[PDB]
């Protein structure tokens, strides 16, 4: 999802809070969306 | 070796050693205060080691 | 230490989990095996091997 790598223990291990929050915002970002599409997805078939 | 030579090479003829099957300890370069710059990118300074 | 929930740092692979007897068969090249989902399932020790 544009961050340096996609295992947050990498990041974790291999950046510093200041700078590493930046991949794992946009990991988050990246996964909170696959989520809600998921749960939408989800949703909708339940719904059928 | 490398770090505390005599002869370093000219800056268009860069020269590269490559370092393998070893343990590096980089706390004792980056804590000393023999160098005036210190910085990495794509990693953080206290987790080389 | 197996068969107990524990952190594992192997060889720079940090996590998490309980290592255990490992049926499977590695090929003397391959160090970690991934699942399905390429998930981390497998690790070879840097010390025995
Ligand atoms: C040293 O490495 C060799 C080769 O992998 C291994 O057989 C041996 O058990 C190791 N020794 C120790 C003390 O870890």
């Amino acid at each position: 999802f544009g961050a340096i790598s996609s295992v947050l223990n990498d990041i974790l291990s291999r950046l510093d809070p200041p700078e590493a929050e930046v991949q794992i915002d946009r990991l988050i970002t990246g996964r909170l969306q696959s989520l809600q599409t998921y749960v939408t997805q989800q949703l909708i078939r339940a719904a059928e | 070796e490398v770090f505390n030579a005599t002869r370093f090479a000219s800056v268009y003829a860069w020269n590269r050693k490559r370092i393998s099957n070893c343990v590096a300890d980089y706390s004792v370069l980056y804590n000393s205060a023999s160098f005036s710059t210190f910085k990495c990118y794509g990693v953080s300074p206290t987790k080389l080691n | 230490v197996k068969n107990k929930c524990v952190n594992f740092n192997f060889n720079g692979l940090t996590g998490t989990g309980v290592l255990t007897e490992s049926n499977k068969k590695f090929l003397p090249f391959q160090q970690f095996g991934r699942d399905i989902a390429d998930t981390t399932d497998a690790v070879r020790d840097p010390q025995t091997l």
